[PDB]
RNA sequence: AGCUGUAAGUAAGCUUUGAUCCAGAGAUUUCCGAAUGGGGAAACCCAGCAUGAGUUAUGUCAUGUUAUCGAUAUGUGAAUACAUAGCAUAUCAGAAGGCACACCCGGAGAACUGAAACAUCUUAGUACCCGGAGGAAGAGAAAGAAAAUUCGAUUCCCUUAGUAGCGGCGAGCGAAAUGGGAAGAGCCCAAACCAACAAGCUUGCUUGUUGGGGUUGUAGGACACUCUACGGAGUUACAAAGGACGACAUUAGACGAAUCAUCUGGAAAGAUGAAUCAAAGAAGGUAAUAAUCCUGUAGUCGAAAAUGUUGUCUCUCUUGAGUGGAUCCUGAGUACGACGGAGCACGUGAAAUUCCGUCGGAAUCUGGGAGGACCAUCUCCUAAGGCUAAAUACUCUCUAGUGACCGAUAGUGAACCAGUACCGUGAGGGAAAGGUGAAAAGCACCCCGGAAGGGGAGUGAAAUAGAACCUGAAACCGUGUGCU
RNA sequence: GUAGCGAAAGACGGGUGAGAAUCCCGUCCACCGAUUGACUAAGGUUUCCAGAGGAAGGCUCGUCCGCUCUGGGUUAGUCGGGUCCUAAGCUGAGGCCGACAGGCGUAGGCGAUGGAUAACAGGUUGAUAUUCCUGUACCACCUAUAAUCGUUUUAAUCGAU
């Protein structure tokens, strides 16, 4: 999903995307330590690096 | 024979189909060349090799129900 | 319903009560023919095998109902049915018993 | 094969002034080389073959009464007897 | 007993050994098109490998085979020493890609319009763009809602009511609670237990693996207390009976009613005289209008995949063993909230459900936790930890069988040559024209100019009924006569 | 029964016919002549050539073709293309990016308007011709044929990835 609203003082409205905080780390996915996005939300508390 | 051309010996089918090829091919080739007046022999030629061919094919089949 | 060598009485048409033998049948549009019955008188131009052609006073083709089968025990028009005779189907006449025919 | 890659002999008057000399034409199946008519008519007529010409016959368009259409292509071969020769009528 | 489609007439054969037909099963099935050997301006061109035929040999031809990721076993394995990748294999090719986008679920998402533009709002979460599956999904056996004395595991579809509410409080938007149809069908990881395995370890333990155990608590289990099992049985599911499983339909279907004769124009189907045999007896199509010619309707037997699918349906079930909840377990970046937004009837806020980014951070029987602002009472859970049922949607036209309906500017643009003439570079746009039969019997025959006539001629019950046999009308227009 | 009938020189004799300012033959005259001539591309697709009627067609007639029938009719080792080469571009395994759909891009592929590649003279039809026939050649490939080079390293041969 991820759009909605940009609204102004008068309630206007633009359609706008909300992306995802993705930044590119060496994680260990199956074999070799790749590189890859992913989330820093992602990374708090879910993947080894 | 259609009946017993499923009685034939597999290699008497194999000779009867070329030698009805070489009936059909004399038939076209002298109807062009305008003295054939018979013309209903290339149609029941025709359908002699269709029946050859098809106890030809399905003896295959059997042939290889078993192995 | 009837068959190529049928004796027939006609019931409708310009001959009627005339009889005769059914000699051609076309069952796809339902006319048989019948001999002495609906004679047409075709012109007929002159042809490479014919001279130059006559009035050819042929008979025409009739619908099938107009046709009865005669009861062969009494001469009267009848219905027909079906008996069944030993896997073997077979007319009946409807006023009597079995009517035979082949020619 | 051999012997449906001949289909039909071409009786002309060009075909005829061809049958003066030692060449005859044939009707073939459009896919055959020429290499193949040659091998063939040798096999069939007995003969030995100097050599064999061909051309294509685009289709024709045609009428009959508010029928439009068009003719078959044709695959003509015209092949040249080296000896022997073929009694076609 | 005839037949050789439409798109007609010979040669013809069949053939009573059953043609042509009608159902069922098989066999063949060029070439292009995810096209997939490589290429390409579809319907073509150019190859390789292996067999095979041919050839003194090549050339030629024929038959197979040759496009990415998964699985079995692996193998080798550069920058850098082994390893593992990758890699090249060998196999199943496994599996992708096939859509009526009508219904369904998602992603993204306008505008003219309304307000007597609108910009908040409305149109509208509409078009139709993209993706999914499909004969659905969602949900769900509840931090479930209901708030009386509760309730129905759910769940989903026809009353309240244009009410309550929302709203430049404008235009407008617009509920739910209190029920009919149909109806339940229960599974996990967690707790400890146990038994093996190996590893660490020093064989003690721990780690982990495989398995039984159990899924809701005003308690479930180790237990701690106490003494029962195929009782019932059950397939839509977890044991399946997969069964002889007891009717698919009794479905292909096909046979199979019963009436009728006389007189006046072609014939009666107008006037006379009669009739129909029971589950049909009911309609409706045939030179003349037969509830009794084609036929159905009733009856008959009924065959492939069929078996109503059942009342023993082999295996095999699960008779529950009652107390407590005291100690442990009950689900993690999470409940849990700030900040921007969306959906909820509700214009984001004082918000009970979702998204992005940031925060962080609970508890255990003295349990904790949750429920349109906070604390005590009521209902709930043992949320997030997880799941999965049927009854529940919908018909291009599939298929067959049917009707104050389309009656053919028609359900259709097209019941004829129709998505065709034609038009446009292309996307695309898109007509006109329909209609014997009584029977071609279609003017043999015959006579004057090619066309067209005049005669006879005709199957002609009637050709000013001649290819405009659907006849066939009108009007506009004609044109030649005339009365005034 | 109006406008118009689309630039340009025709005349006469013969013929053919149901019928000729129109069709065919003749003679004379005239026009274009760096073209209203002769070839080759693109494009079009049977209009090409013979017969015979043209009911329509042609700003007449048919007594021509651009309607009918076939009688038809297009022939290549060397011509022009493919079994060669690459340009601009277009695609592109892995790769990068992107709500989706998709965009970009590496080796590589494809891609002539360019590069490479062997034939001329005569005869001949109603209709094709460097193609058919006759002569004389040239270029490739394959198999036999013989003397020659004879560590097969090297050696003229093989021969680069």
């Amino acid at each position: 999903a991820s759009t909605g609203n940009r609204r102004s003082h008068a309630l206007n409205s633009t359609k706008r995307r909300w992306n995802a905080n993705l930044q590119k780390v060496r994680i260990l996915v199956d074999g070799k330590p790749k590189k890859v996005w992913v989330s820093a939300r992602a990374l708090k508390s879910g993947k080894v690096t | 024979k259609a009946k017993e051309i499923r009685d034939l010996t597999t290699s008497e089918i194999e000779e009867q189909i070329k030698s009805s090829k070489e009936e059909l091919f004399n038939l076209r080739f002298q109807l062009a060349t305008g003295q054939l007046e018979e013309t209903a022999r290339i149609r029941t030629v025709r359908k002699t090799i269709a029946r050859l061919k098809t106890v030809a094919r399905e003896r295959e089949i059997e042939q290889s129900k078993a192995n | 319903h009837i068959k190529k060598g049928d004796n027939v009485k006609v019931i409708a048409g310009k001959d009627k009560g005339k009889e005769g033998k059914v000699i051609a049948t076309l069952p796809k549009k339902d006319r048989v023919v019948v001999e002495g019955v609906n004679i047409m008188k075709k012109h007929q131009k002159p042809t490479q095998l014919n001279p130059e052609g006559g009035i050819l006073e042929t008979e025409a083709a009739i619908h099938v109902s107009n046709v009865q089968l005669l009861d062969p025990k009494t001469n009267e028009p009848t219905r027909v049915g079906y008996k069944f005779v030993d896997g073997k189907k077979v007319r009946i006449a409807k006023k009597s018993g079995e009517e035979i025919k082949s020619n | 094969e051999a012997r449906d890659i001949l289909k039909r002999p071409v009786i002309t008057e060009k075909s005829s002034e061809a049958m003066a000399e030692d060449k005859y034409t044939f009707d073939v199946d459009t896919r055959v080389n020429k290499t193949q008519v040659k091998m063939a008519v040798e096999e069939i007529f007995n003969v030995k073959v100097a050599s064999v010409n061909i051309m294509n016959y685009k289709p024709k368009k045609k009428r009959m009464g508010r029928y439009q259409g068009y003719t078959n292509k044709r695959r003509k071969a015209i092949v040249t007897l080296k000896e022997g020769s073929i009694d076609l009528f």
